């Protein structure tokens, strides 16, 4: 079946930037887009936005407009997100969603925890 | 814009509803119950965009015909004006399966309950264009034999309204193990049979083909056994699968010809007309 | 932007009781919505989407009604491995918004 591999978590330091690997298998990575959501700790999800690998094309929530950007490698047939000018509102789980024509998602990533701590 | 955003999806991923046809592998909109969503798929590309056009082009050129035709100039012309009737019932039969038909199509990913209902409307629309395509037909053939003439309309009526009831089934029964709406189905396509020869024995072979047009005619019915037979066979699709994704798919072809079989059945009945007034009876 | 209402913050049960979560959308979604199940510490999982539809492989005790701004999941004979999180989306709009969340506790 399909699969989403996502990152091991990241520890990081406030200013610092990171990036989110989705590996996606099981299906014709070019076919759907991918979407990325962030849930803060003991808080509901949020939607970052959404990528197209046939088109490149990325839409992002006015929220996360500049503190997240998406690529893609297609020969890898990986999704990544990039996180700068890290803060501590950023310490969430993170994840990678696929959905099926339609925003609705039938997998999902594992998660990836990005802990920042100023210590 | 940013509302009911979608993409193509293959036919591995479809709800069963929705897999009707396992030779067109890419470009199936996804499902999507919203009725906006499936009309403004109508200027997108996608496996049914071919299928949407083809009868929503035929209903507007059929419609054209059936108001033109009805507000004759020369209702002089016609003689005795009640044969508007006639021609109309057969507006109503096409127009109907055309709007029907493009409708289905459109709303056919947004929802199950939504594409069994219209496509039950679809069935019925043939059996409208059927029943609706023998009324001018019949009247004409038959202008001079009265009584031969009402009988062949009443099994036509009785067998077309069998065809639509046991098609929608609305009131009562199915789904069932039996397969008795292709033996109503049977029945339209064979009763033409019995008219159409007893018209060619009365009038004589040699007139009938000649003047009749029936001979002439005779490429309707091709038309027609073609386009059914070329529809359940899945030709071209069959023999090179996903490459006829978007065009020149089995079901565009047989939308087609139901257009220019509908419009060829339309010139060849229209000379029928001529043909009765120079003879008032023999 | 769409804003989800679910309701309530957090219910109880028996196993083999029913329970219904609501959500209420400040627009129209038009049947734009989705379902989800989240068990503590693991990714959220699909259970209906476009309103009523059931996702593959989810128990039939799953079930989701509504249209509108108003849709609702019911659970049917309620298990013990339906404790968690749920949660309800729409992707009609941009930006995609989810609910608040429901905790359910199994008795
Ligand atoms: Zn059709």
């Amino acid at each position: 079946e399909v699969l989403l591999q996502q990152s091991g978590p990241e520890l990081v330091k406030p200013g610092a930037s990171v990036r989110i690997t989705c590996k996606a298998s099981g299906y014709t990575f070019t076919d759907f887009n991918m979407d990325w959501v962030k849930q803060s700790p003991g808080k509901s999800l949020e939607w970052i936005g959404d990528f197209n690998p046939n088109s490149g094309g990325s839409i992002y929530n006015q929220k996360f407009k500049d503190k997240a950007t998406f690529t893609v490698d297609k020969s890898s047939s990986t999704a990544y997100m990039e996180l700068r000018s890290l803060t501590f509102e950023d310490t969430a789980v993170y994840y990678c969603a696929r959905e099926t024509g339609t925003a609705w998602f039938a997998y999902w990533g594992q998660g990836t925890l990005v802990t920042v701590s100023a210590a | 814009g940013s509302e009911g955003r979608w993409r193509v999806i293959p036919y591995d991923v479809l709800p069963d509803w929705l897999k009707d046809n396992d030779y067109l592998l890419h470009g199936h909109r996804p499902p999507m119950p919203s009725f906006r969503a499936c009309f403004k798929s109508i200027f997108r590309i996608h496996t049914e965009t071919g299928n949407i056009w083809t009868h929503l082009l035929g209903f507007v050129l059929f419609l054209f015909l059936g108001i033109l035709t009805m507000l004759r100039p020369n209702m002089y012309f016609m003689a005795p004006l009640q044969e508007k009737v006639v021609f109309g019932m057969f507006f109503l039969g096409a127009v109907l399966c055309l709007s029907f038909s493009w409708l289905f199509h459109t709303v056919y990913c947004h929802s199950e309950k939504v594409s069994r209902t219209f496509s039950k409307l679809d069935y019925s629309g043939i059996a409208l264009l059927i029943m609706g395509s023998f009324v001018p037909w019949l009247y004409y053939s038959f202008y001079c034999s009265p009584q031969p003439r009402l009988i062949y309309l009443s099994i036509v009526c009785v067998l077309g309204i069998s065809a639509i009831i046991v098609a929608q089934w609305d009131r009562f029964a199915t789904p069932k193990h039996r397969q008795t709406r292709a033996g109503v189905f049977l029945g339209l396509g064979l009763s033409g049979v019995v008219p159409t020869m007893h018209f060619t024995i009365a009038e004589g072979f040699v007139k009938a083909t000649t003047v009749g047009q029936m001979g002439w005619f005779f490429l309707m019915a091709v038309m027609y056994i073609t386009g059914a037979g070329l529809y359940a066979a899945r030709i071209p699709e069959r023999f090179f699968p996903g490459k006829f994704d978007i065009w020149f798919q089995s079901h565009q072809i047989f939308h087609v010809l139901v257009v220019a079989a509908a419009f060829v059945h339309f010139y060849g009945v229209s000379n029928l007309q001529e043909f009765r007034y120079g003879l008032e009876g023999g | 932007d769409i804003q989800m209402t679910q309701s309530p913050a957090s219910l109880s049960a028996s196993v083999g009781e029913t329970v219904t979560i609501t959500c209420r959308a400040s627009g129209n979604i038009h049947n734009f919505l989705a379902w989800y199940q989240q068990k503590q510490g693991k990714s959220p999982q699909v259970l209906v989407y476009n309103a009523k539809t059931l996702a593959d492989g989810v128990p039939s005790r799953f079930s989701g009604s509504g249209s509108g701004t108003q849709y609702s999941l019911k659970i049917n004979s309620l298990q013990p491995e339906d404790f968690g999180s749920y949660y309800c989306q729409q992707f009609w709009s941009t930006p995609y918004t989810f609910g608040g969340g429901t905790k359910l506790e199994i008795n």
